[PDB]
This record gives structure tokens, C-alpha cells and sequence, in this order.
């Protein structure tokens, strides 16, 4: 088993929306997934009150549910956590317990604030188990301007990126209004990106079997 | 349209 | 004077945003107007230290910043709250002490998870200061469905919410890069609703001259 | 929608 975990204090990164597109994907190609809703709001898990949901939906009471997870997740091929839109003990339970974290950010400047926050839980993390992480450039829009700013808002932190940012569409919004992922859309603008997305998430546990 | 437009992206790198 | 508050605990609700625009829109009117960051990310200061804004800018260290606003801002004609993005105490701090609460929720259905919140705190302050309100649809998208999605959600709570809405636009993002709001540009289709919106928080202090 | 009805 292994451990995914999607992280950002700012509220407008798409943390939540991310996960359901990613874990329905990674469910498709075989594998077992359950995703744990931290939002002390739950919006993963209200979402999923749908029916479809290609994942298993855990919801969490507090840290104390972050922590032994597993100790009951175990048998997933698995496991990924919704990120808490909040700075909290959260971020640091879920770094303490991964194997990798992955840091949703937006195009607008200010929207990269907390990105550092979190990259510094790691930083931290390093001196018992370095815990891989990389960068997802999500809500994507071709402003080379405002590209360039976030390009090097990464950089910085010295942490790889991914090649293939989610792009900004209205179908990764009306599928979650219904209570679908992008993959029940005809629409298949959204749903490459994400086959391509994923595919290297495991390019990463690949390196080491 | 003008003025400060690398020096939040300058610090969003800092931060 | 009066305070005003955009308290709205999810994050990417456009607060700061709306805030900037808005306020400018004000000072540029003819009034003072002064703005209370309370951010624990200083974004709207990061933004304030480049460009000259046309409001004054402060910053807060804690509720205790709040609480005194009425007592450091006197001076000015208004008194602005970019609240913080998360679930704390200044949510309960901002409406104790304002004459007006702004709820900014935008077309999206994670997005009202906590502007319910803010609903409660503000009857649970009516029982010793009636604050009014009024919610601020903003980042509005082209989706007839979404909308009345919101618009049913936005009704339910028993509120009002302004007939003019913050509708999604490059500008309003590539603005806050640089460091202008939205008057600092030719772009006339948000530069018009922003003063429109503006015009309509006018007439409600407007019928605290009536009665 | 009928969820969206109710937040
Ligand atoms: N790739 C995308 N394309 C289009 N809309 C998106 C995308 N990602 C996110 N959104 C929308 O942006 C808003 C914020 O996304 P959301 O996934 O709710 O963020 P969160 O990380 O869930 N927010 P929070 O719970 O506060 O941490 C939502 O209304 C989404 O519908
Ligand atoms: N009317 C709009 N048109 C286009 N983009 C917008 C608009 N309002 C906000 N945005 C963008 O969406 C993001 C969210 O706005 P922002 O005002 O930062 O939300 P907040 O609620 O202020 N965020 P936070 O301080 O983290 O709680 C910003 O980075 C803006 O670039």
C-alpha cells in the first residue's frame, strides 16, 4: 500500500476537485483506491453521496483518523487525502504518514502563498523519511505572463513539477455538480490530461518496486 | 496595464 | 463612520479580490476609505507594498486588531475587512463590530461549504446588534444551471444578495499581478459593475440617513 | 442539483 496526499491551505487550488478526477483514473487501470475527506466541511464525501465514485470514501472525525491509517487502509492499493483548505495540524499529520505529496497551485500570484507552509512540513519530515513530493499546476490558462510568475514560484522551493498541468475547463465543474467525475463527459479535453497526469503519479513508484 | 507585475511572483518564490 | 466586512471561510471566494476593486471604486468617489488585512499571508499587503492604492492599507496581528478598528479608523469613512481564509475567530470578530457584512460564494458547489457559517454568527448576532447583509455572487460563469443551483442556496438562508454580480475575468486576475486594481486599465466591463455594485452599498447606508 | 438546493 501507499500513501497520496493532495495539500494546500488556499481554498482555490483545487485540491478537492484533483482527487475525485485522479482516484477515479487510478481505479480504471485495476487498482483498489479509498480517499479520506479531511474538510471539516466534507465536501469529497457529500460529493459521493452520488453513488458514483470509482474510490472508496473514508471521512474524517479528526487527525486521530489521518494518523493510523495503515492500520485500516491496508488492503487498498491506495490510499489518498483530501487536503484541509485550512492551516491546521492536518498538513502535518498527512506529510508525517505519506509516501508522497503532491501541492496544488493556480495561476493568480497569491494564490501560491501557502504552497510554502506546506514545503517546509517536509523539509522537516526529511530527518526521519524523506517523503517525495512534486508540484501540481492546476486551473492552468495559457497566460504566459502570469505562467512565467508561477514557473518560478516552484523552481524556488526546489521540488520537481509535473509536465502535465489540469487545464481550466467548465466539465470539471458540471461533473461534480451532478455527482460525476469528467470521465462520465463526452468531453475527452479533460479527461487526456488527467490519463496523462496520472500515468505519471505511478511513473514515481515505479523507479523503486 | 503596467507596474508590478514579477515582484509578487519574485516573492510567491520567497515565501 | 462604518465598518464594512467580506467574510466567506472558503478560499477561493474572491475576497481579497473583491475587496481591492471595490474599495477603490469608493475612494475614487470621493470618500476616505481605509482597509484591515487580516490574512495570515498578508496577501492583499503583498499586493498593497507595490503600486499605490487609492485606499489606506493597515494590517492585522490578531482579533485584537479588530475588535479596535472603530477606535484606530475613526477618522476615515469606512472601514474594510478582507477576512481571513480560514475558520477562526475573526469571522466572529469582523461581524461584532461592523454596520454591513458582504458573504462573497461563487458559482460552484464546494465553495458553499462554509458561507453557511457566517449566516449563523451574524443571527446569533442579532440578538444584541442587528448587523445587515448582503451575499456577493462573484467569479460568475456563463451556467444557467449553476447559477440557480446558488441563487436557491442563496435564498434558503434568508438573506439578501446584491442584484449585481463579480462576473470572471482575465483582467481581474492580470490586475493583482501587476498591482493596479481595475480602474488602472480600458477594460470598461468590469470597471462599470464594480460601480454599480459599489453605488448599491450607498443607497443601504443611504436608509440609515432615512431612518 | 437537489443537494445543490440544499447547501
Ligand atoms: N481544473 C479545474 N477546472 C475548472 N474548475 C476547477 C478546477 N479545479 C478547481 N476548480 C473549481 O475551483 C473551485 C475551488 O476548487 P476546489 O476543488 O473546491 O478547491 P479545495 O481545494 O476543494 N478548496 P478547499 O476545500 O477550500 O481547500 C471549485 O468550485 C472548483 O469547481
Ligand atoms: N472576478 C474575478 N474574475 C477572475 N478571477 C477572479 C475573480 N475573483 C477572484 N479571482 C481569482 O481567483 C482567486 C481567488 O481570489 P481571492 O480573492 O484570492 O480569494 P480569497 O477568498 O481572497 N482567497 P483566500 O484569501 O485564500 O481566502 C484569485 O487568485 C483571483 O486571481
Amino acid at each position: 500500500m501507499k500513501v497520496i496526499s493532495f495539500l494546500n491551505p488556499k481554498g482555490g487550488s483545487g485540491k478537492t476537485t484533483a482527487v475525485i478526477n485522479i482516484a477515479t483514473a487510478l481505479s480504471r487501470s485495476g487498482y483498489n483506491i479509498a480517499v479520506v475527506d479531511t474538510d471539516p466541511q466534507m465536501s469529497l464525501t457529500n460529493w459521493s453521496k452520488a453513488g458514483k465514485a470509482a474510490f472508496d470514501v473514508f471521512t474524517a472525525a479528526s487527525e486521530k483518523d489521518v494518523y493510523g491509517i495503515r492500520k485500516d487502509l491496508a488492503d487498498y492499493d491506495f490510499a489518498i487525502v483530501d487536503g484541509a483548505g485550512s492551516l491546521s495540524v492536518i498538513t502535518s499529520a498527512a506529510v508525517m504518514v505519506s509516501d508522497l505529496v503532491i501541492i496544488p497551485v493556480t495561476p493568480s500570484p497569491l494564490d501560491f502563498s501557502a504552497a510554502g507552509s506546506v514545503v517546509t512540513v517536509l523539509e522537516a519530515q526529511a530527518y526521519s523519511r524523506k517523503v517525495e513530493a512534486r508540484f501540481l499546476i492546476t486551473r492552468k490558462i495559457e497566460m504566459a505572463t502570469m505562467l512565467n510568475v508561477l514557473k518560478e514560484s516552484i523552481k524556488d522551493t526546489g521540488v520537481k513539477a509535473f509536465r502535465t498541468a489540469i487545464t481550466q475547463r467548465q466539465v470539471y465543474v458540471k461533473s461534480i455538480l451532478d455527482g460525476d467525475s469528467v470521465f462520465e463527459s463526452s468531453d475527452g479535453a479533460a479527461k487526456g490530461e488527467i490519463e496523462i497526469l496520472t500515468k505519471e503519479i505511478v511513473r514515481i513508484f515505479e523507479a523503486t518496486h | 496595464t503596467s507596474v508590478k507585475k514579477m515582484t509578487f511572483g519574485e516573492n510567491r518564490d520567497l515565501e
